[PDB]
RNA sequence: UGCUGUUGCUGUUAAAGGGUUCGUAGUUGAACUGUGGGCUGUGCAGG
RNA sequence: AGUGUGGAGAUCGAAGAUGAUUAGAAACCAUUGUAGUCCACACUGCAAACGAUGACACCCAUGAAUUGGGGAUACUUAGUAUCUUUACGGGAAUAUCCUCAGCACGCACGCGAAAGCUUUGAGGUUACAGUCUCAGGGGGGAGUACG
RNA sequence: GAUUGAAAAUCC
RNA sequence: CACCAUGUUCA
């Protein structure tokens, strides 16, 4: 898997953090501001399903301001956002 | 700020000579005015003759006498 | 005898988080001690009292003294917390700097020297942590070195759980509140800073809240 | 004005990293930015990197994946033999697991590793990790 | 949700401001017309920024006159301007 | 987010909702323009304000939506408004959607007091200006809550998640933003239909004068 | 105010006093020579 | 010391410009640079209400239709001068950097 | 100096709130009924209680108050604001049809829904 | 004792940027001669 | 400011004079007044000569201004008016949108013991190396003594 | 001696 | 805007 490993090959590190979806930082357990979004899927028709999208933000990033055009890059890059209008 | 410079060794050198100059202890060290005023003259007990006896003072906030001898 | 206030310290208290590392990884803040008691199996957390000094505030009629006290709490295995409390008698400042360093516990990195054998040792990487002028530096030590530190860091680290590591200090090293901030920062820098093993994609979680929702409604 | 090249390219790349963003330029460019950037893709702190030709000193845009905490020059180019590497590691690497120094040796731009396995040294000319 | 902005690729909108050693690859901003002398209409190719003052074959006329930047052409001529390349 | 992965076209803008957005004047703004806000503006008017992209506001709606469907439990939504023209469509938002509100005045400490009773831990909050619900993201800020916002051109965009481009000053376009915000998720939870128009009447979530 | 704890006289008047003592020991050095 | 004023009480930045010719004090005469100094345009009536009303009704040219005179003169006060006749007062630290464009 | 402590303010409000329709604008039918409706050590306290409660009585007259919440008029109030239009506003808006400027008309045009019905170029 | 600092000091207010320009020693100094190909096997290679 | 040699000498004015005020008060305040102040030429080189912040180079968030010179009216491109107008007049100023250079303002990080700084760094530094140069090394003695 | 919390001072 | 000086030593 992730992380450091022994010559023994077993886990060392006590837990594996989070890694923002932006800016790949690991998320810290004393920041207290980074977020967990879940973007709910979607059928063929309108009703959902069981299955959710999440997303990882650092919070510096959300200090900065820069979430939202994060979450806008993350849900294009994904393909959950449609980047521009069709054409007529 | 310093000279970062890969043939600057003389500037570093001629900069460190000058600034060591500026260390209280490295100049009284290295010159001679210090052991010169130095009654022991760079020893340390030397041997006298007691002249008389004498009781000094003590500053404040002490109050007291002490007992001190001319040599 | 603890009805908790908040809905991690109701899943706590239901059994349904069992670990420090499911807090820590979702970064949840711990407003409850009643947390980290029950989480951490009986007689493995330490305390200690760092230091107790007294700060005064002048006054029409005099002064007022109160006291300020610093508490290390840790279970020797990658967990370190520091509070401190200020009170008007000493007992209630070391009581309320029991409860704050409970509070503020967080986790810490241990790594590797050299080769990797048997369970790690010293810090992964050099780390600094500054609190007013004080700061700290942690540079990885091989094994058998101890701790070269100071007095006061060494028993952090101690309680933190490394067993070898070398330290620098600057600043004004005799103000130890500063100098214990300065440790635990720099203790804490170990789980934020990246290295080529965290590079790998980790599938995401659902938060303890989220999954436990209904449960904590009822 | 500009002596280091090289400097001003990885002190560029070191700010846009600190400020998270997706892609830099670095203007001008040489052949030795090039092989460091070579050398940190290769190594995968960096991933696409494109040199744009000017008629002059061209210019670099570098993707970068947040996997690159600090590059850096080391300046003057200090000469290091096969004997000094663990020391320049303690020195100036964050830990002995990870982390690079570059060194230009008699073979070419290539990290302490590389250039301790083939058994030469040479002139120091940066760090990344 | 928008387009990011490419730094080796820049859009027209961005790119069409910048000053032009501030560009991605310089080039000039100046260029050549096609510019009949107004007497007895004789073509001649002047120069936009033009700081001397053109004088054209046959009329021996002023074509132009100079500026701080574009020069400014004689009252009754006519210009084209000619393709870079 | 108008975008399936089965790529269905079901969840895109169509003319009635444009219909009912150029009616209740959503893509209007107020003349001041935001860095953080620019790119979710078409241009400007020759009167000054600016005008703001339809399609952008849909695809950050269709989010909003998804994001706010996907909580299981929907009292974990907050749904805040402190500018009395926010005030009644929040609350029939909550009414039919099923969500938390708290209008008027936002007490501090109502995220991070863990005392003081009347202490709330939403999992999503949502608000209806950046800059007037100042303290509600302030304290989402050190509690681990993301934010979904409607922001108008001028908006401090600091700890806001998910920023709908809207006109959160018109009672007639915020009651027609909740609206179609809460039709979007009852849609999504299958409560209601797409074929058949929804019955419930934006009138309701206009504000009225008490008086 | 707009100045901290001299310690002593105004800095000025302290220089004006040293630069009438050496103006007063070179006279007396040039009465001597 | 503390730098109390971030543009040192004058509107003079560092790289503007070197001197700016004193002026005399509207009050004690000191001389203080015009752009440190307190300048306040006023346009004074001649008369207060009560007397020229009384110089208004005596007067053939003076009425409704034909206003008074009136004194304009730009006063340049020591920050002393302005602090004691009170036209400028001392500020909480906060408010210290709030300023007026306009005779409000 | 006759202002209520915030003790005869708080009580005061207390017995408006739990009787509204026992009391009066008068202040002696107030003040009797305030004797049994309430227990207290003393009587000064209950006679400023009882002209506060018909100074409370007298402004609700002419309008609510804030810190006091009747039951029974924000019921009405609710369900007379919760009336609902026979035809929606958006609906008439678009029957009478929507104007839209120069720039809305752009994007409209650039639309992959295009143009939509009933709206107009001012 | 990173209080001499090459490693590794400090100079808005604690000690400490020269009033300003020119200027020799001295130190420092922008790019550019430069992807070798082919073959057969072999890699969660990848597009 | 001072010096030298010529001028000049209105005003203000070190020194001085006189009047006040004071326990005292050739201090503040009044009324004067010499040198000065002004100029030419020759010295001096001692300022809180300050941004108490060396020079050159790179990167660096936001909104509103201002001075000068131009230009226009992960998308193949995105308007715009006003006023004066028989000779420095194919003019002048305005509006909008750019650009380059300058003085700045409230400002994102980051930094700092803090105060604060912030594309104008005091930022990009124990994760410590772009280049050059000047100073400092507890407080006095003392910028004195001597040369 | 007095004085002071001790001194100084003063008086004695 | 008359005048408006000073508080022995430790504690
Ligand atoms: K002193
Ligand atoms: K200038
Ligand atoms: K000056
Ligand atoms: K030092
Ligand atoms: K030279
Ligand atoms: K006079
Ligand atoms: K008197
Ligand atoms: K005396
Ligand atoms: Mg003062
Ligand atoms: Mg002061
Ligand atoms: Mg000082
Ligand atoms: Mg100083
Ligand atoms: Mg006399
Ligand atoms: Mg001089
Ligand atoms: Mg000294
Ligand atoms: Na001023
Ligand atoms: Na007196
Ligand atoms: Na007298
Ligand atoms: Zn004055």
């Amino acid at each position: 898997t992730i992380g450091m490993f022994n010559e023994e090959g077993e886990n060392v590190d006590l837990y594996i953090p989070r890694k923002c979806h932006a800016t790949t930082t690991l998320i810290e357990a004393h920041d207290h501001a980074a977020v967990q979004i879940s973007i709910a899927n979607v059928g063929p028709n309108g009703v959902i399903n069981g299955t959710t999208t999440t997303l990882c933000i650092a919070g510096y990033l959300r200090s900065q301001g820069e979430s939202d055009h994060a979450i806008n890059h993350i849900t294009i890059d994904r393909g959950i956002m449609r980047i521009k209008t069709g054409k007529p | 700020t310093k000279t970062n410079g890969q043939n600057a060794a003389r500037k570093l050198v001629r900069l460190r000579c000058r600034n060591r100059w500026a260390d209280k202890g490295w100049k009284r060290a290295h010159t001679f005015s210090a052991r010169k005023a130095n009654p022991f003259g760079g020893s340390s007990h030397a041997k006298g003759i007691v002249l008389e006896k004498i009781g000094v003072g003590a500053k404040q906030p002490n109050s007291a006498i002490r007992k001190c001898v001319r040599v | 005898e603890w009805v908790p206030c908040t809905k991690l310290g109701r899943l706590v208290k239901a059994q349904k988080v069992t670990s420090l590392e499911e807090i820590f990884l979702f970064s949840m803040p711990i407003k409850e001690h009643q947390i980290v008691d029950t989480l951490i199996a009986e007689g493995q957390l330490h305390d200690e009292m760092m230091k107790i000094y007294p700060v005064q505030k002048a006054t029409s009629a005099g002064q007022r003294t109160r006291f300020k006290a610093f508490n290390v709490v840790g279970d020797c295995d990658g967990h370190i917390g520091i509070g401190a409390r200020v009170g008007k008698e000493v007992s209630l400042a070391i009581r309320a700097s029991m409860i704050a360093a409970k509070l503020n516990i967080v986790p810490v990195r241990r790594g590797y020297w050299g080769n990797k054998i048997g369970e790690p040792h010293t810090i992964p990487m050099k780390v600094t942590g500054k609190c007013g002028s004080v700061a700290v530096r942690l540079v990885p030590a091989p094994r058998g070195t101890g701790i070269v530190a100071a007095p006061v860091p060494k028993k952090i680290l101690e309680f933190a759980g490394v067993e070898d590591v070398y330290t620098s200090s600057r600043g004004k090293t005799r103000t130890h509140g500063n100098l214990i901030m300065a440790t635990f920062y720099a203790l804490r820098k170990t789980y934020g800073f990246l290295t080529p093993d965290l590079w790998a994609d980790t599938e995401p979680s659902r938060d303890p809240t989220d999954e436990h929702a209904e449960l904590l409604a009822e | 004005t500009m002596m280091s090249v090289l400097a001003n390219a990885l002190r560029t790349i070191a700010s846009a990293e600190r400020r998270g963003k997706r892609q830099v330029l670095i203007r001008p460019s040489s052949k030795v930015v090039v092989k460091f950037l070579q050398v940190m893709q290769k190594h995968g702190y960096i991933g696409e990197f494109e040199i744009i030709d000017d008629h002059r000193a061209g210019k670099i845009v570098v993707n970068l994946n947040g996997r690159l905490n600090k590059c850096g020059a080391i300046c003057p180019r200090f000469d290091c033999a096969t004997t000094d590497y663990e020391k320049w590691m303690k020195n100036i690497l964050p830990s002995r697991q990870f982390g690079f120094v570059v060194l230009t040796t008699s073979l070419g731009i290539m990290d302490h590793e590389e250039a301790r396995s083939r058994n030469t040294g040479g002139k120091v000319l940066g760090f990344f990790y | 949700g928008f387009f990011d902005a490419d730094l080796s690729y820049p859009t027209v909108r961005t790119e069409r401001m910048k000053h032009k050693r501030r560009r991605l690859v310089q080039g000039p901003n100046s260029y050549f017309m096609d510019v009949s002398c107004p007497r007895c209409r004789q073509v001649t190719v002047v120069y936009s920024h033009a700081t001397t003052s053109v004088e054209c074959k046959g009329c021996s006329k002023k074509l132009c006159r100079p500026t701080g930047g574009k020069a400014l052409l004689v009252e009754g001529c006519g210009y084209r301007r000619k393709p870079d390349h | 987010m108008s975008a399936v992965e089965s790529g269905s076209k079901v969840l895109r803008m169509k003319e009635s909702d444009a219909q009912k957005l150029l009616a209740m004047r959503c893509h209007i703004g107020t003349r001041n323009q935001s860095s953080a806000m620019k790119k979710y503006i078409y241009g400007r008017t020759a009167e000054g304000s600016h005008i703001i992209d339809v399609h952008m506001m849909w695809e950050k709606l269709i989010l909003a939506a998804r994001v706010i469907a996907a909580v299981e439990n929907p009292k974990d939504v907050c749904v805040c408004s402190s500018r009395l023209y926010g005030t009644r469509a929040i609350y029939k938002f909550s009414q039919h959607v099923g969500t938390s509100f708290h209008g008027g005045r936002f007490i501090p400490g109502t995220f991070t007091n863990q005392i003081q009773k009347k202490f709330v831990q939403p999992r999503v909050l949502v608000v209806t200006d950046p800059r007037t619900d100042h303290q509600a993201i302030r304290e989402a800020s050190l509690v681990n809550i993301p934010v979904i916002a409607l922001c108008d051109t001028d908006a401090p965009l600091e700890y806001v998640d998910i920023a709908i481009p809207c006109n959160n000053r018109g009672i007639k376009s915020i009651g027609m933003m909740y609206w179609l915000l809460a039709r979007e998720v009852l849609r999504l939870r299958g409560t209601i239909v797409r074929s058949v128009p929804w019955e419930e009447k934006v009138d309701l979530f206009f504000y009225r004068d008490p008086n | 105010g707009t100045v901290s704890r001299p310690r002593g006289m105004r800095p000025k008047w302290h220089k004006k006093r040293i630069k009438r003592l050496k103006l007063r020991r070179r006279r007396m050095r040039q009465r001597s020579k | 010391m503390t730098t109390k004023r971030r543009n040192h009480g004058r509107s003079k930045p560092a790289h503007s410009r070197g001197r700016v010719k004193p002026i005399h004090c509207f009050n004690c005469g000191r001389l203080t640079p015009k752009d440190k100094a307190v300048g306040r345009f006023v346009v004074r009536r001649m008369l207060d209400a009560a007397s020229a009303r009384d110089v208004a009704e005596a007067s053939p040219v003076y009425g409704a239709n034909f206003p008074m005179p009136r004194l304009y003169m730009k006063q340049r006060f020591c920050i002393a001068c302005a602090i004691h006749s009170r036209t400028v007062r001392a500020r909480p630290v906060g408010n210290r950097k709030i300023r007026y464009t306009k005779k409000v | 100096g006759k202002i209520r402590t915030k003790t005869v303010k708080r009580a005061s409000r207390q017995v408006v709130e739990k009787y509204y329709s026992k009391l009066n604008f008068d202040f002696y039918q107030n003040k009797r009924v305030i004797m049994d409706v309430t227990i207290a050590e003393s009587k000064k306290l209950k006679n400023k209680i009882a002209g506060y409660t018909t100074h409370i009585m007298k402004r609700l007259a002419r309008g609510p108050v804030r810190g006091i919440s009747l039951k029974l008029q924000e019921e009405e109030r609710e369900r007379r604001m919760d009336h609902a239009p026979a035809t929606s506003d958006v609906d008439k808006v678009i029957q009478s049809g929507v104007s839209v400027d120069k720039k809305t008309m752009q994007m409209l045009q650039r639309l992959e829904i295009g143009v939509p019905r009933r709206v107009k170029r001012a």
